[PDB]
């Protein structure tokens, strides 16, 4: 379709007290690569991230609107945004476009600023909010990432095991996808700190 | 392709020691109800029973061909009679060979039969898709009376002859309610070891008294 | 998608299926289709995923302004008009197909709203992709003036026949019972397929990850 | 289709482009210069539909020159890239879609050299080297093989001549003459035009 | 799908990748595109995988019928003509195949390119497939007829390695087939990803 | 869908079927196609239900103001025009078709076909997709000057002939007898439907 | 007009071990959103050592199977021996290709043991191309099955881990679990499972229960 | 058409039509040839020359291709056929194989014609 | 185009209209749609005239050999099948539709709808584009065991209702009474056509 | 599109063609020779769809070579032109249409030099000079200016170099190297290939 123009993959898996979000680095036009430095995962502030997939125009277009609406929300409010409220923002952002929709499927992952509470979710072109207690995926390879996340995911996992789980989930799911690849960036959101790692993946 | 006198849903379900097939008596041209008395259930030899959906003009062609197939078989008197699995696998090829020539017979058929103590209820299709199931329906019967049959067969996989017809009368009653091209008169043809017996035109006692509930 | 509703002696009962699918995949196995309009009024979306949600949000918000404005129990006939004039305003482009039901002091009332705005009062109905399966079970076993204890099984058996017999319906069965007291919600009332077990854990030992750029940001 | 290329050295950004302006089966203008100067150290390279390239890239050249006069300092190559995107992106869904392909090449006192890729859907990418057109398939392969981050401008021009002379063998369109420019701390500097007198 | 061949002093070298995909989802990975025909004749694969695989089996069939009948050990030039004449009768019916036929005949290290519609071209250097353009760049980077054996393979590797890196429908492992007077021999089958981080360091 | 109206001395009898069908499947089995626009005025819905229920509600609104502001029951000619203006203005977007029949203190029973944005007064009127089959019954069996007991038996016999031939029609017949005294709403159940040649 | 081909769903999975080859498929036959029947085995038996799956339009799965089983006898009568696994692939490559201008829509996966006694899986395409591989999939769930096997079977994307040839004891639980994972997330898979294991001893058919919805 | 067996076996196993055909050769115009090193020579004797004939049109030594020539002895009406059939094969060979025609390749095709017309129906 | 046939004791009455219309214009004003396939057998043409006159002639030929070779009048079931085989074989190319009605020495009066390649025996049959307008008169007014004088008045009243509603039908009604004695041809002129409700 | 040209002198026919063989955006073969020799003094020049040129022009080369062996003398350039037409014409309405563009260049002992033009619809024309392809628009204008019936071989090659070097300026496709051949009473003779490095 249109979302298959630039390809791309985004994944989020929820652990016990921590979440992890990953996406590939490839930017290309149909069958032709351009650069491996592209960024599909964007900071929403401390312990909250959002991934974006689909057409690469709307990835950067929708993201610049969120940091626009987020910074307004965080300055008005005296507190940081809750990850649950952010889901409804991006849902309202995409739904106002219902008749000229952005092509993208946001993936939200983070922690409730209250104490430990993790949260993840995914959206659609129209922005139907969908909350899951396990994982969410979006992209052209989504069909691959279902089977990988089904078998590997467990109810409660410590941060060490999230990374190993989400690493092999992307690396194996992307190798069978033609338009995605060229390295994977994996973020880890803990209560204490944040660990970012760029994996070494097959260049192809 | 051309809209020539389609049929309607054909219900069937295998009970203990027999198979029952119910079909409307209504031929339907477009949205009309035009021919209101027709027999859409053909008797094939002694032990097998056919009824169909879709184009009726293509059903009398198969009525004529299968007529010769069975009659030519009786003429030899070899003792061999086509089992309902052969009639089923023969139609599957006729439906398919017409398909691969891009001149298909637009039809859907349900072959009932009881042979060697084994009740055969079977299904074919225009495109050649064919299978065998404990309960079958065609057209919108598969969307309506099919979950009525499956809901019974999951709880009671073994149905008697009396419970069968009662459940068929209920499912034909629901089609009369919920199907636009259906009609009240229908035939219930039950094949058993005693041979094919086609009951006369029947009807359904209907309860419309909910029309008063909607008013208030 | 299969949603259904039934009227009994004292009130109404609204069921729904929990599975939501895009193309052919299962996106989420637990989803709430029954929404909350008024304390005694509910509804069930079937259609485009967000179009059946955002639509019930606008109605649930309008009925809250109306309930605070008047100070009176919300009438079921009002919610139907709001959903009816909203969907018809969009010329059927919205694909939300709703079943509105609830008990006001006029007595139990159950409507249904089609995506183009066509709404019919009736005792029972079902919408969605599995509507043809649920209605067929309602037609046969229905009869006026049912007790509550006998009215739950007929709806469960109506949706279960729509789940097991359709590729677009799955998961548990949500049900919402409404009476003079009203507002009693039963989530995941029925589970047609119990077993979900997946034992052979693929969990592996950490330490094999050809990783390069690792860095840590304190907080 | 018209051809663009760029190369980022440690201290410099070496860009080149074809000088051909073609319509139907003939070449109208062989000296046509596709290199648009946004600011002192900032260039721009636009190819695409014949009318959309000059029309759009002039809307940028004025907004960049206007910013320098308002605040007294020119845009950095980073801000100038994200500005060209949002304008090209907002067009897409409006009634006047632009079809263009951009290369933003610039040098900065702090960030240093920068080279940006952009397609007609306004997807911005920062790459060490990039190319546009059908000649981008026959070239970027050569750039992959001889490029190094430590390359020197003496090698770069020599490296650029290896790429551009292979459009004369495999690539079907003529493209006889190629313009070449280099950017450094001292600003833009022209280099001897690569010319193959067929 | 990326494929290339070139000839020089010591004879022809053929190089392909392994990957064949349908749409965005990669069907298989290690698929061998190069098709063996005779001992000294070597074909390639481009376009529809089943079409060129089928018709180059007929060429393998016709080359044997020629060698059994005449015993003259068909030359590369004629074997290229048989594959074109078979594809010309079915023209217009949607057969999509590219191909190249390599080998050493009495004349020399013949190399040809036979297409779906009957295009037949001898020559020194060829490449086909979707990533064909990416191959010519590295091959024209100073390849010369005077290259030695080792210097020639290094070009065959480095051509496909940079060809599949830029192309999303090309990848997998590089298959390299050297050609000699007696017959072809497989030089190597090596992963692209492992060669990338070599040439990258 | 089959709707019918017959005119007699004291008032009119407005008949209709029930079944509403989308495609070859039946959405609603029992559905009331008579939507009162005013106390003595009734509108028989036809065509697209979503478009007809919108026009029937807009016509019941614009006419409601007409009833209040005049402080007097509106005529049937007033009801037929409010329906006609809405139908003709939107005729591209709205495929609906209505029929307006009722009683007034001036001219008595009236029946107006609103089809496709036009307007006629008719002694008897039939509408819907099931109308066409009963164009031979209503030509022959109809006679002028029929008593209310004869008209209800004429409307019942007619629609009962349409439901059997039409696949998009069926169910129970609704009958509303509108006279100066009030409105008598009846329902003819399947067992009361007049039997006609079965085969 | 007339649409000759409809998608009936179905999923096929093959794994070639050292001594064994497993071919498994679900039973669900469904056109559109409706389920015709919950038992419709995709796996069909050709010879004692060869099981063929057919995933695609069910009318072609039934026709192509009767054409193959017809040419198995044409070969067995002419050559006085059963077709080898490699010969069935090469034949069915030309069978599928003779339809080139009106193709069969099906995905055939042939598996079994070769002359060496080792698991040989041949995956096809509707046009008749074939290549040998250790594990293949097909149908609607093919995209979900392949990445799981690249990890467990192929040991890819893991640095410094030993390569042990897959064992049948691990292969049984590997085929069952990917379907328990696929039948959940795929609407065209479920209601039952058939596993036909092909070893040197013989074919052993094992049925597994899946989510019924 | 006319399909009947003309050439058939005999109680002695001999083919009469093939033996009687060779009897036509047994009275020909004598044709000879020898092979040298780089040169090869053909010759034929004509007893029918009355000096009224045109020697050019009666020449029985023809050329199938640039690299191949031929002669014949027998009934001359039949030679014009085989020759015109052989010359078609020479050019169809260069169309199939870009190389010229081998002397042996065109000798096979001439022999495969004299076979088919032995076993064909009504020839 | 409207054709009709009614069965009674001694024989059948085959009615038809006349007017043949291509589009909205009338090709032929008076046209005989009854083409005898044999002495006592008559076929009522319907649908495309070019396709029906070809099938009616081919059926009159194949059946003529059937009459000579048996040296006996053919049945009506024989005439209905010859028409059915031609209609079903060419059903893509030929849009024609016929109706076969006649009398025999065995079963007496018989009427067979051949529509679209199928076959049914019917007590009364109606066909053509104008038949859709009356199913309500033939359901009600029909009674079993009618005398020939009543059947001709039933067929005449019925078609007269179809010609008024149908735009593609009209003109004079043809009536052929086929009995054991012979065939009575009758033509009903416009002044003899039974008058019905005018408005 | 590929480029052809021809020029008829009083004693000679000077033909030239581009050597490029191109597919998609790349040039596969730069030395590809498009000049097909029908007989000794008869050449042929075929451009068009990549597969139809070689396939058709080889059907002619064999029929011409076959005629010379049957009757002992080669076809004249006139008969060879009307023969290529009827074959190309009969293939139009059949199920295998050929798309080609031909130039038949030949010399005759009596009729003298001859040059024939043909399009893909098999309309035969005998012209003193002709060209095919998109380069035929930028060239035939130059031939109009400098051509004369009395032109000499020495001038012709010099005239041919004026035309072919203007495809390097205006014409968009590369076409680096051009093959050139000349025909006279002594048969075909190759000339130094025009090359622009």
């Amino acid at each position: 379709s249109i979302m298959s123009y630039n390809g791309g993959a985004v994944m989020a898996m929820k652990g016990k007290n921590c979440v992890a979000i990953a996406a590939d680095r490839r930017f290309g036009i149909q069958a032709q690569m351009v650069t491996t430095d592209f960024q599909k995962i964007f900071p929403m502030g401390d312990r909250l991230y959002i991934g974006l997939a689909g057409l690469a125009t709307d990835v950067q277009t929708v993201a610049q609107r969120l940091k626009f609406r987020l910074n307004l929300y965080e300055l008005k409010e005296g507190r940081q945004i809750k990850p649950y409220t952010l889901m409804s923002m991006v849902a309202n952002l995409l739904y106002e476009k219902r008749f000229g929709p952005y092509y993208t499927e946001p993936v939200i992952a983070g922690l409730d600023p209250k104490t430990f509470k993790p949260f993840i979710c995914s959206l659609d072109l129209i922005g139907c909010p969908m909350v899951t207690d396990d994982f969410v995926v979006s992209g052209t390879c989504t069909e691959q990432m279902y089977g990988m996340c089904e078998s590997l995911w467990e109810p409660n996992m410590d941060p060490e095991h999230l990374f190993e789980t989400i690493s092999q989930a992307m690396l194996n799911a992307v190798d069978r996808d033609a338009v995605s690849g060229m390295g994977v960036i994996v973020h880890i959101i803990e209560k204490d700190k944040i660990t970012t790692r760029t994996l070494k993946a097959r260049m192809d | 392709q051309n809209p020539m006198v389609t049929g309607t849903s054909v219900l069937g379900l295998k009970f203990e020691g027999g198979v029952v097939i119910a079909a409307d008596m209504l031929g339907s041209y477009g949205s009309l109800a035009r021919f209101r008395n027709i027999s859409r259930i053909m008797r094939v030899n002694n032990s097998t029973m056919l009824g169909a959906s879709g184009d009726y003009a293509d059903f009398q062609y198969l009525k004529q061909v299968l007529g010769q197939m069975v009659i030519d078989e009786e003429l030899l008197g070899d003792g061999h009679s086509y089992s309902p699995k052969a009639i089923h696998s023969w139609l599957t090829r006729a439906m398919y060979s017409r398909r691969s020539k891009m001149n298909p017979l637009w039809n859907t058929m349900v072959i009932g039969g009881y042979a060697d103590g084994e009740s055969f209820l079977g299904y074919v299709d225009m495109l050649g898709v064919a299978y065998e199931a404990p309960s079958l329906a065609t057209g919108y019967g598969a969307y309506l009376a099919q979950p009525l049959l499956r809901e019974v067969l999951e709880k009671q996989p073994v149905l008697s002859q009396t419970e069968a017809r009662e459940l068929v009368e209920r499912c034909m009653r629901v089609l009369y309610y919920r199907d636009a091209r259906s009609y009240n008169r229908f035939q219930i043809a039950t094949v058993t070891e005693k041979g094919v017996e086609i009951e006369g035109p029947l009807s359904a006692e209907t309860n419309w008294d909910i029309a008063h509930m909607i008013s208030g | 998608t299969t949603i259904a509703g039934l009227v009994f002696q004292d009130g109404v009962i609204l069921g729904a299926d929990t599975r939501a699918t895009n193309d052919s995949v299962v996106a989420d196995k637990i989803c709430e289709k029954i929404h909350f309009i008024a304390p005694k009024i509910y509804c069930c979306g079937a259609g485009v995923a967000a179009d059946a949600e955002m639509t019930t949000r606008m109605a649930a918000s309008n009925m809250e302004l109306h309930a605070l404005s008047t100070g009176r129990e919300c009438r079921v006939a009002t919610v139907t008009r709001m959903l009816r004039q909203t969907l018809f305003r969009y010329q059927g482009y919205v694909g939300a197909s709703l079943i509105v039901g609830g008990v006001d002091f006029t007595g139990p009332q159950l409507y249904s709203v089609h995506p183009h705005g066509s709404y019919s009062r009736l005792p029972f109905t079902a919408l969605g992709s599995g509507q043809d399966a649920a209605i067929a079970v309602l037609e046969d076993r229905f009869q006026p003036n049912m007790t509550l204890e006998a009215a739950q099984e007929l709806l469960v058996e109506a949706i279960t026949a729509g789940i097991l017999g359709d590729l677009g319906s799955g998961g548990n069965v949500d049900a919402c019972v409404i009476t003079a007291a009203g507002a009693k919600m039963l989530r995941a009332l029925s589970s047609p397929t119990k077993p979900i077990e997946r034992s052979s854990q693929y969990r592996f030992a950490p330490g094999t990850t050809p990783v390069l750029s690792q860095t840590v940001v304190p907080l | 289709m018209e051809y663009l290329i760029g190369i980022q050295g440690p201290d410099y950004v070496l860009v080149a482009s074809d000088r051909v302006a073609a319509s139907n089966i003939v070449q109208m203008k062989d000296d046509h210069d596709k290199m648009f100067k946004m600011s002192e150290k900032i260039l721009l390279l636009c190819v695409g539909e014949a009318g959309d390239t000059v029309q759009f890239a002039e809307y940028i050249q004025k907004n960049v020159q206007l910013y320098k006069m308002r605040n007294g300092y020119e845009l950095s190559p980073t801000a100038a890239a994200n500005f060209t995107r949002r304008n090209l992106a907002d067009y897409l869904r409006s009634r006047t879609p632009y079809h263009v392909n951009l290369l933003l090449a610039g040098y900065d006192e702090h960030e240093g050299p920068a080279l940006y890729y952009m397609d007609y859907l306004a997807a911005l990418a920062k790459a060490p080297f990039a190319a546009h057109g059908y000649g981008a398939f026959l070239t970027l392969s050569i750039l992959d093989r001889y490029y190094t981050p430590t390359i020197s401008r003496e090698k770069a021009v020599e490296l650029l001549r290896k790429c551009l002379e292979e459009l004369q063998k495999r690539f079907i369109l003529n493209l006889p003459t190629f313009s070449v420019r280099i950017i450094d701390r001292n600003g833009i500097h022209d280099l001897d035009n690569i010319s193959f007198p067929k | 799908t990326t494929t290339l061949a070139f000839k020089f002093q010591h004879g022809v070298i053929v190089a392909v990748d392994s990957r064949a995909s349908a749409g965005n989802y990669i069907a298989t990975l290690k698929v061998n595109k190069v098709i063996e025909i005779n001992p000294y004749l070597l074909g390639t694969m481009s376009g529809c995988a089943a079409d060129c695989l089928y018709w180059e089996r007929l060429l393998a069939k016709e080359c044997r019928l020629y060698y059994l009948r005449n015993g003259e050990r068909i030359s590369v030039s004629a074997a290229s003509k048989l594959l074109s004449n078979m594809m010309c009768q079915y023209r217009g019916m949607g057969l999509s195949m590219g191909s190249m036929i390599c080998g050493w005949d009495k004349k020399g290290p013949g190399l040809y390119y036979v297409d779906e519609n009957g295009t037949r071209l001898s020559g020194n250097m060829f490449s086909t497939g979707s990533g064909n353009s990416h191959a010519y760049g590295v091959m024209d980077s100073g390849y010369r007829p005077d290259l030695s054996i080792e210097e020639a393979y290094d070009l065959g590797r480095r051509a496909i390695v940079h060809a599949t890196h830029r192309d999303s429908y090309s990848g997998g492992v590089v298959n390299m087939y050297h050609m000699k007077e007696d017959g072809w021999v497989k030089v190597e089958s090596t992963d692209v990803s492992d060669l990338m981080h070599q040439y990258r360091e | 869908t089959t709707i019918m109206a017959v005119e007699f001395d004291g008032g009119v009898v407005v008949g209709s079927d029930s079944r509403v069908s989308a495609g070859e499947a039946v959405v609603n089995r029992v559905f009331d196609k008579l939507s009162p626009l005013h106390q003595h005025i009734y509108c028989a819905l036809s065509g697209s239900a979503a478009d007809a229920q919108a026009i029937a509600d807009m016509a019941a609104y614009q006419l409601e103001l007409h009833g209040m502001e005049l402080e007097e029951p509106p005529l049937v000619l007033a009801a037929a025009n409010v329906v006609r203006n809405i139908t003709y203005k939107y005729r591209e977007d709205l495929s609906a078709h209505l029929m307006v029949a009722g009683w007034d203190q001036r001219e008595g029973g009236q029946v107006y076909g609103t089809m496709s944005g036009m307007l006629i007064r008719q002694p008897f009127a039939i509408g819907g997709s099931g109308s066409t089959y009963i164009y031979g019954y209503v030509d022959a069996a109809y006679k002028p000057g029929m008593s209310p007991e004869e008209c209800r038996r004429f409307t019942t016999n007619a629609i009962a002939l349409a439901m059997k031939r039409d696949g998009s029609s069926g169910g129970v017949i609704y009958l509303a007898t509108i006279t100066g005294a009030g409105v008598d709403h009846r329902v003819i159940l399947g067992d009361e439907l007049p039997r006609f040649y079965d085969e | 007009r007339f649409s000759p081909y409809a998608f009936n769903g179905g999923t096929v999975l093959a794994i070639a071990g050292e001594d064994f080859s497993i071919v498994a498929s679900d039973t669900r036959l469904s056109e559109g959103f409706s389920i015709h029947t919950r038992d419709s085995p995709k796996c069909y038996k050709l010879t004692d050592k060869t099981v063929i799956g057919c995933s695609g339009f069910h009318g072609d799965c039934l026709t192509l199977t009767k054409i193959i089983e017809a040419r198995l006898k044409m070969y067995k009568h002419s050559n006085n021996k059963a077709m080898t696994t490699g010969a069935i692939a090469a034949m069915l490559s030309t069978i599928l290709y003779s339809r080139r201008f009106f193709p069969y829509y099906v995905y055939n996966i042939i598996g079994g043991l070769d002359e060496e006694g080792k698991g040989a899986v041949y995956s096809f395409d509707p046009v008749g191309s074939y290549q040998r591989d250790s594990f293949k999939a097909g149908g609607s769930a093919s995209a979900m099955l392949q990445p799981l096997l690249d990890n467990q079977v192929g040991f890819k994307n893991m640095q410094n881990v030993e390569h042990v040839p897959l064992s049948l004891d691990r292969a049984m639980r590997l085929v069952k679990d990917v379907f328990i994972s696929a039948a959940e997330r795929d609407v065209y898979t479920g209601d039952a499972l058939k596993v036909c294991i092909v070893t040197k001893e013989g074919i052993r058919g094992e049925t597994v229960p899946l989510r019924k919805d | 058409s006319y399909d009947r067996a003309i050439t058939v076996f005999s109680p002695d196993g001999h083919l009469f039509q093939v033996e009687y055909a060779q009897e036509a050769v047994k009275k020909g115009s004598t044709a000879v040839g020898v092979r040298g090193k780089d040169i090869v020579v053909l010759g034929v004797e004509k007893k029918s020359v009355a000096k009224l004939q045109d020697e050019r049109t009666v020449r029985k030594i023809c050329a199938l291709d640039d690299n191949v020539c031929m002669a014949f002895a027998g009934l001359t009406a039949d030679a014009r056929i085989v020759i015109n059939r052989a010359r078609v094969e020479c050019q169809s060979h260069r169309l199939t194989v870009e190389d010229p025609v081998t002397v042996e390749y065109i000798t096979r095709y001439i022999a495969s014609l004299k076979q088919r017309y032995t076993q064909s129906n009504g020839r």
